[PDB]
Protein backbone atom coordinates (compact mmCIF):
# COMPACT_ATOMS: atom_id res chain seq x y z
CA UNK A 1 0.00 0.00 0.00
CA UNK A 2 0.85 3.58 0.28
CA UNK A 3 2.12 5.25 2.66
CA UNK A 4 -0.99 7.38 3.53
CA UNK A 5 -2.60 4.41 3.41
CA UNK A 6 -0.19 1.91 4.57
CA UNK A 7 -1.64 -1.55 5.49
CA UNK A 8 -1.30 -2.93 9.29
CA UNK A 9 -1.47 -6.28 9.58
CA UNK A 10 -1.69 -7.98 12.85
CA UNK A 11 1.29 -11.29 13.85
CA UNK A 12 0.10 -13.34 16.57
CA UNK A 13 -0.36 -17.30 17.70
CA UNK A 14 3.16 -17.97 15.72
CA UNK A 15 6.26 -18.72 16.48
CA UNK A 16 8.66 -16.10 14.52
CA UNK A 17 12.32 -16.90 13.42
CA UNK A 18 14.29 -13.71 13.15
CA UNK A 19 17.37 -15.18 12.19
CA UNK A 20 16.01 -15.31 8.65
CA UNK A 21 15.73 -11.58 8.69
CA UNK A 22 19.15 -10.74 10.17
CA UNK A 23 20.74 -13.16 8.02
CA UNK A 24 19.38 -11.74 4.86
CA UNK A 25 21.88 -9.36 2.96
CA UNK A 26 18.27 -8.15 0.76
CA UNK A 27 17.63 -5.25 3.09
CA UNK A 28 19.81 -1.80 3.16
CA UNK A 29 18.80 -0.91 6.40
CA UNK A 30 17.86 -2.86 9.65
CA UNK A 31 17.88 -1.16 12.55
CA UNK A 32 15.94 -1.63 15.67
CA UNK A 33 15.17 0.88 18.61
CA UNK A 34 13.81 -0.51 21.55
CA UNK A 35 15.33 -4.15 21.22
CA UNK A 36 18.64 -6.09 20.04
CA UNK A 37 18.24 -7.24 16.89
CA UNK A 38 19.97 -10.56 17.77
CA UNK A 39 17.82 -10.68 21.07
CA UNK A 40 14.55 -11.21 19.39
CA UNK A 41 15.06 -15.10 19.09
CA UNK A 42 15.33 -15.24 22.70
CA UNK A 43 11.76 -13.19 23.59
CA UNK A 44 7.96 -13.21 23.54
CA UNK A 45 5.82 -10.63 22.07
CA UNK A 46 2.57 -9.61 21.84
CA UNK A 47 0.79 -6.97 19.69
CA UNK A 48 3.36 -7.35 16.85
CA UNK A 49 2.50 -5.48 13.82
CA UNK A 50 3.74 -4.86 10.53
CA UNK B 1 0.06 7.72 71.96
CA UNK B 2 1.94 7.48 75.31
CA UNK B 3 4.80 5.70 73.46
CA UNK B 4 4.69 7.69 70.41
CA UNK B 5 8.41 8.41 70.79
CA UNK B 6 9.82 4.99 70.49
CA UNK B 7 6.81 4.21 67.56
CA UNK B 8 8.38 7.35 66.04
CA UNK B 9 11.35 6.16 65.34
CA UNK B 10 10.40 2.54 64.39
CA UNK B 11 8.03 4.21 61.48
CA UNK B 12 10.55 6.39 60.63
CA UNK B 13 13.22 3.60 59.80
CA UNK B 14 10.39 1.17 58.53
CA UNK B 15 9.18 4.10 55.98
CA UNK B 16 12.99 5.13 54.75
CA UNK B 17 13.76 1.33 54.25
CA UNK B 18 9.90 1.16 52.10
CA UNK B 19 11.23 3.99 50.07
CA UNK B 20 14.82 2.43 49.28
CA UNK B 21 12.39 -0.80 48.28
CA UNK B 22 10.62 1.40 46.33
CA UNK B 23 12.37 3.27 44.59
CA UNK B 24 14.07 0.02 42.62
CA UNK B 25 10.28 0.51 40.94
CA UNK B 26 11.85 3.69 39.25
CA UNK B 27 13.34 3.63 36.04
CA UNK B 28 15.31 7.11 36.49
CA UNK B 29 14.66 7.58 32.73
CA UNK B 30 15.81 4.31 31.47
CA UNK B 31 13.54 2.27 29.04
CA UNK B 32 12.64 -0.13 32.29
CA UNK B 33 13.26 -0.55 35.72
CA UNK B 34 14.17 -4.21 35.78
CA UNK B 35 18.35 -5.01 35.06
CA UNK B 36 17.17 -8.54 33.54
CA UNK B 37 14.95 -6.50 30.50
CA UNK B 38 17.68 -4.52 29.66
CA UNK B 39 20.44 -6.95 29.49
CA UNK B 40 17.89 -9.58 27.44
CA UNK B 41 16.80 -6.69 25.08
CA UNK B 42 19.77 -4.65 24.43
CA UNK B 43 23.43 -4.98 23.39
CA UNK B 44 25.63 -4.19 25.52
CA UNK B 45 26.61 -0.39 24.01
CA UNK B 46 22.82 0.72 24.55
CA UNK B 47 22.13 -1.86 28.19
CA UNK B 48 25.43 0.18 29.36
CA UNK B 49 23.93 3.43 28.91
CA UNK C 1 44.29 -4.30 8.94
CA UNK C 2 43.83 -3.91 5.09
CA UNK C 3 40.90 -5.67 3.42
CA UNK C 4 38.19 -5.01 0.25
CA UNK C 5 34.74 -4.59 0.78
CA UNK C 6 31.34 -3.30 -0.45
CA UNK C 7 29.94 0.62 -0.47
CA UNK C 8 26.98 -0.33 1.31
CA UNK C 9 29.39 -2.50 4.05
CA UNK C 10 31.41 0.23 5.28
CA UNK C 11 29.10 1.47 8.19
CA UNK C 12 29.86 -2.43 9.55
CA UNK C 13 33.95 -1.42 10.38
CA UNK C 14 32.72 0.25 13.55
CA UNK C 15 32.19 -0.84 17.28
CA UNK C 16 28.71 -1.95 18.65
CA UNK C 17 27.09 -2.65 14.51
CA UNK C 18 25.14 -5.16 13.65
CA UNK C 19 25.56 -6.39 10.36
CA UNK C 20 27.30 -9.30 8.40
CA UNK C 21 31.17 -8.90 7.95
CA UNK C 22 30.87 -7.61 10.91
CA UNK C 23 30.26 -11.21 12.63
CA UNK C 24 31.62 -13.39 10.48
CA UNK C 25 34.35 -11.66 8.68
CA UNK C 26 36.06 -8.70 10.77
CA UNK C 27 34.97 -8.08 13.85
CA UNK C 28 35.98 -4.79 16.18
CA UNK C 29 35.78 -4.51 20.46
CA UNK C 30 33.28 -2.24 21.76
CA UNK C 31 36.33 -0.66 23.37
CA UNK C 32 37.90 0.06 20.22
CA UNK C 33 39.91 2.95 19.93
CA UNK C 34 41.98 3.76 16.19
CA UNK C 35 40.72 5.02 12.79
CA UNK C 36 38.71 3.53 10.22
CA UNK C 37 39.67 4.75 6.55
CA UNK C 38 37.94 3.85 3.55
CA UNK C 39 38.48 5.05 -0.30
CA UNK C 40 36.43 4.42 -3.41
CA UNK C 41 38.43 1.90 -5.16
CA UNK C 42 36.01 1.03 -8.51
CA UNK C 43 38.96 1.89 -10.87
CA UNK C 44 41.41 -0.23 -9.72
CA UNK C 45 39.43 -3.57 -7.96
CA UNK C 46 37.00 -4.33 -10.81
CA UNK C 47 36.89 -5.85 -13.85
CA UNK C 48 34.68 -5.54 -16.92
CA UNK C 49 34.28 -9.18 -16.86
Amino acid sequence: ASVYAWNRKRISNCVADYSVLYNSASFSTFKCYGVSPTKLNDLCFTNVYA
Amino acid sequence: SALGKLQDVVNQNAQALNTLVKQLSSNFGAISSVLNDILSRLDPPEAEV
Amino acid sequence: DSFVIRGDEVRQIAPGQTGTIADYNYKLPDDFTGCVIAWNSNNLDSKVG
